[PDB]
């Protein structure tokens, strides 16, 4: 299979600069361009410009010329495009795409995708705190983090219907983030409910269980 | 530089329902127009290129047309999964510009909230903060109004919300309302108020507590 595999998120200051990469494999690497695609949060899909790794030239969206620089390297059927000078504006997720060899090249193959903050905020960790009172609904309220995703569960996965997990808010340069459970009344507190929060990040994994006050 | 104008921003359908989203190119593009699709949380998905060929896998339902500067993507009877966002893309030539975005959600009917009202954790008043929480959930449509209320005197500083994606199970929407106070104004009251107001209802639907209680 067809495969792109794209380097994890990364959190850089403003003004920095960053690296990305892309493996692909199942293919001629020199045979197809490559394209770089930016998606900011909630918003659209947005073309950088390719790179061709047969004879390493270039084409760029006029708007990302000198912001971005693409390159690869034939060897290693690797990728990479380097952003400078960041801002915020540059926090989004960002891919690489092979193009179709056609006939006219169509974008075909998408990696993952690489996400980017560009913020002077510091990687923290969230408090965790407890949200309690034929159903009833609990809740698990995550707050001052840095930066995004953190993931929720309820008794790791034991309870994923009636999960609401809301998307974070940006608290005074800090993430927050909510996450109620519904579960029927004869259920609580008989059997424990536990919101299980991971912020990879930091590499912190909380544990709050529920109580009844 | 080339561009793409997509229509509509939003669109709302139901099931086994027909709908069509346009493109416009602002210069002669002949015929090197793709679609994509892109579900939540995902990475977008080649559906048609050369304006109206299908990609393999992709259901004859999807349907591309359109030459030169018109374009449209007509999707027959739609399905659960076809609910999502959509993209065109000029796809021959420099510069590979892409549509604005389409979204296409899913049509139920009206739905009152499920609204829970959260008193601070104590842990967070430990910490010197005190967040209330309040869930409206399962709702439609997603328009929605919550006030907040401090011994029955409104208050808008500190109100933080967030709303979900549209549910896939059931399409209804949820959000979540944070009133943030420290320690001490929070101590300093008794009554907090929760409000939401929905075209579901006349009367708000109010859930409330007593610090004292």
């Amino acid at each position: 299979q067809v495969k792109l595999l794209e380097s994890g998120p990364e959190l850089v200051k403003p003004g920095a600069s960053v690296k990305m990469s892309c493996k692909a494999s199942g293919y001629t690497f020199t045979s197809y361009v490559m394209h770089w695609v930016k998606q900011k949060p909630g918003q659209g899909l947005e073309w950088i410009g390719y790179i061709n790794p047969y004879n390493d030239g270039t084409k760029y969206n006029e708007k990302f010329k000198g912001k971005a620089t693409l390159t690869s390297d034939k060897s290693s059927s690797t990728a990479y495009m380097e952003l400078s000078s960041l801002t915020s504006e540059d926090s989004a997720v960002y891919y690489c795409v092979r193009g179709g060899y056609r006939p006219y090249y169509a974008m075909d193959y998408w990696g993952q995708g690489t996400s980017v903050t560009v913020s002077s905020a510091k990687t923290t960790p969230p408090s965790v705190y407890p949200l309690a009172p034929s159903m009833v609904t609990l809740g698990c309220l995550v707050k001052g983090y840095f930066p995004e995703p953190v993931t929720v569960t309820w008794n790791s996965g034991s309870l994923s219907s009636g999960v609401h997990t809301f998307p974070a808010v940006l608290q005074s340069d800090l993430y927050t983030l909510s996450s109620s459970v519904t579960v029927p009344s004869s259920t609580w507190p008989s059997e424990t409910v536990t919101c299980n929060v991971a912020h990879p990040a930091s590499s912190t994994k909380v544990d709050k269980k529920i109580v009844p006050r | 530089e080339l561009q793409m104008t997509q229509s509509p921003a939003s669109l709302s359908a139901s099931v086994g329902e027909t709908v069509t989203i346009t493109c416009r190119a602002s210069e002669n593009i002949y015929s090197y127009l793709a679609w994509y699709q892109q579900k939540q949380g995902k990475s977008p998905q080649l559906l048609v290129y050369n304006a109206k060929t299908l990609a393999e896998g992709v259901p004859s339902r999807f349907s591309g047309s359109g030459s030169g500067t018109q374009f449209s993507l007509k999707i027959n009877s739609l399905q659960p999964e076809d609910f999502g966002s959509y993209y065109c893309q000029h796809h021959y030539g420099t510069p590979l510009t892409f549509g604005a975005g389409t979204k296409l959600e899913l049509k139920r009917a009206d739905a009152a909230p499920t609204v829970s009202i959260f008193p601070p954790s104590s842990e967070q008043l430990t910490s010197g903060g005190a967040s209330v929480v309040c869930f409206l959930n399962n709702f439609y449509p997603k328009d929605i109004n919550v006030k907040w209320k401090i011994d029955g005197s409104e208050r808008q500083n500190g109100v933080l919300n967030s709303w979900t994606d549209q549910d896939s199970k059931d399409s209804t929407y949820s959000m979540s309302s944070t009133l943030t106070l420290t320690k001490d104004e929070y101590e300093r009251h008794n009554s907090y108020t929760c409000e939401a107001t929905h075209k579901t209802s006349t009367s708000p639907i109010v859930k409330s507590f007593n610090r004292n209680e």
